[PDB]
Order: C-alpha cells, then structure tokens, then sequence
C-alpha cells in the first residue's frame, strides 16, 4: 500500500471527521460509561419518553407535532435525524476526489441510492445490543421501548439493529468506516447513471484503498474486505425492505407526515 | 434533478 493510497485513505478519514457531527470513537466511550459517571439519559417507555420531549418541546411544537401519538412523535423526531445525516452525507460526497466533478444529475442519483445505505451503516456506531443513542449521544433510546411501539412502528428499527450487531461484530473503526461509506456513495449500478463509466472508476479507486486498507489496519481478520462487501449487499438489501415499510407507512397512517428531503430520495427510488 | 430540488441545491452550494 503505497503513500499515495495511504494518503486518499487520511484524506477520506478526515473528511468523514469534518462532516459528521457523531462517529463511533465518541460514540463508544458513551455507551462504555468509563469517561464520565453521567450517562445519557434513558428512554425506555411512555413517561421517560414524554421526560424526554420536556427538551425537545420546541423541535416538537416547531411543526406542531406536539400532541400527535407518541409513535409519530418518536418518528418525527428521527427524520429530522435523518435530514442532518442525509445533509452531512452530501458535503463528504463533495470531497471525495472526483465526485464534485461528475454530472450533478449523477451526483443526485448516487445520493438518492446512497444515502440510507450508508445512515444505516453509521447508525451501527451508536447502536448497541439494548438500544441507541440518540441526540449527539445525549439520550439512549431502548430496543425493547421501541419493540413496544404499535405495529407498524414497532418494526421500523429492530431489523437495523440485526444488522448493526453483525456489522459491529466486524470491530470496525472510522478510518475504516469512513472508506466503506465513500465505497457505498460511488457505486456504479445506481438505476438511471448517465456516466456509469467514469463512476466506475471511482468505484474501483475507492474499493482498492478499502481492501488495502482493511489488510493493513486488520491483518488478522484476513477475509475482512469480502464480509464488508457481503454487508453492502446487504445494506442494499435493508433499504429496499425499509423504503417499502416506509411505503405502508404513507398509505396507512393519515397523521405522520414525512419530512419533503426525505421525500425526493423515496420517491420512485424501489 | 427537477424531482430532487432540495437534494440538487444541496449539491450546488
Ligand atoms: C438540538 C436537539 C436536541 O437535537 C436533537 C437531535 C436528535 C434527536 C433525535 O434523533 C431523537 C429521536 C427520537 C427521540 Cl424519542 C429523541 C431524540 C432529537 C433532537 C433538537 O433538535 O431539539
Ligand atoms: C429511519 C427513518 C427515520 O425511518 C422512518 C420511520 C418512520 C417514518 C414515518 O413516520 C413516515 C411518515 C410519513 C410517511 Cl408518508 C412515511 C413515513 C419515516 C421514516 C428514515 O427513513 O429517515
């Protein structure tokens, strides 16, 4: 792995630090608790839940969802999370090295199909075994509240912390999580590219740093780079069966209402 | 790109 290679690989790490307001080394010294004796505090039902939106009354009233049942609430709250992730995601696109430079309507396409592969990877950083983090590490919202909620509520983030516990099993770090999610944006069999050649050379630039990558900063784990490709599969997989969820969603639940960013993506995307 | 107003201006600032 030469210097130019190790190179792209900082390059692509700081990039990753810059834009995104949560990564997994703070994300793991919270749920560790063995940097501070004040933890995040713990939604794990209706009342610690309501607690909670005592802070998050204006986000609430904002669009006034304040007095809408407790599971759009919940999810109201996780689309404006998504929003922030899917805006970050945008600016590291723009410093990947040659992404700035591609057709803007191809820039489009690789977000609109990239963009959840990639928030449900970095959402395996702030997930553990019993729940996630939530606001910048500051809350801990449970699995077993969130199994609790109401069909179809209730199956919205149990198969993303199947995914997650797997996918932490591979003891990834930023360096290497910041590649992957460069890997899962330049992706050359997005439906409806227009430069499905110049991007696959991007592909294939990236995807070399990450399989050198991962043998120097993994040696041991020596099949590490052919499990990361199996999880894209299967991000891939997670965002078809999620989109259509979120599809049941809007045709079922007359009062939730989803956030227009997060519209443009799902529309016509599966 | 006319589908994805907020996602193109995002991309163009
Ligand atoms: C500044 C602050 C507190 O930032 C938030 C960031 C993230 C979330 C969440 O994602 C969330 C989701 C579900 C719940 Cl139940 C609680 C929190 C909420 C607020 C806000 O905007 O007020
Ligand atoms: C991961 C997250 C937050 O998952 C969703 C979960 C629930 C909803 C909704 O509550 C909803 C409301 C209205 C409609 Cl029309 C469709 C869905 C949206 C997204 C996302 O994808 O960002």
């Amino acid at each position: 792995m030469t210097a130019d290679l190790k190179s792209l690989a900082k390059r692509i790490y700081e990039a990753y630090l810059k834009n995104f307001n949560m990564n997994k080394v703070k994300a793991r010294v919270i749920l560790s608790g063995k940097a501070s004796n004040n933890p995040p505090f713990v939604i794990h039902d209706m009342e610690t839940l309501c607690m909670a939106e005592k802070t998050l009354v204006a986000k609430l009233v904002a669009n006034g969802i304040q007095n809408k049942e407790a599971e759009v609430r919940i999810f109201h709250c996780c689309q404006c999370t998504s929003v922030e992730t899917v805006t970050e995601l945008t600016e590291f696109a723009k410093a990947i090295p040659g992404f700035a430079n591609l057709d803007l309507n191809d820039q489009v396409t690789l977000l609109k199909y990239g963009v959840y592969e990639a928030i449900f990877a970095m959402l395996s950083s702030v997930m553990n075994k019993d729940g996630m983090l939530v606001a910048y590490g500051n809350g801990f919202i449970t699995r077993e509240f969130l199994k609790s909620l109401r069909k179809p509520f209730c199956d919205i983030m149990e198969p993303k912390f199947d995914f997650a516990m797997k996918f932490n099993a591979l003891e990834l770090d930023d360096s290497d999580i910041s590649l992957f999610v460069a890997a899962i944006i330049c992706c050359g069999d997005r439906p409806g590219l227009l430069n499905v050649g110049h991007i696959e050379k991007m592909q294939e630039g990236i995807v070399h740093v990450l399989r050198l990558h991962l043998q120097s900063n993994h040696p041991d784990d020596i099949f590490l780079f052919p499990k990361l490709l199996q999880k894209m599969a299967d991000l891939r997989q997670l965002v078809t069966e999620h989109a259509q969820l979120v599809q049941i969603i809007k045709k079922t639940e007359s009062d939730a209402a989803l956030h227009p960013l997060l519209q443009e993506i799902y529309r016509d995307m599966y | 790109t006319e589908r994805h107003k907020i996602l193109h201006r995002l991309l163009q600032e």
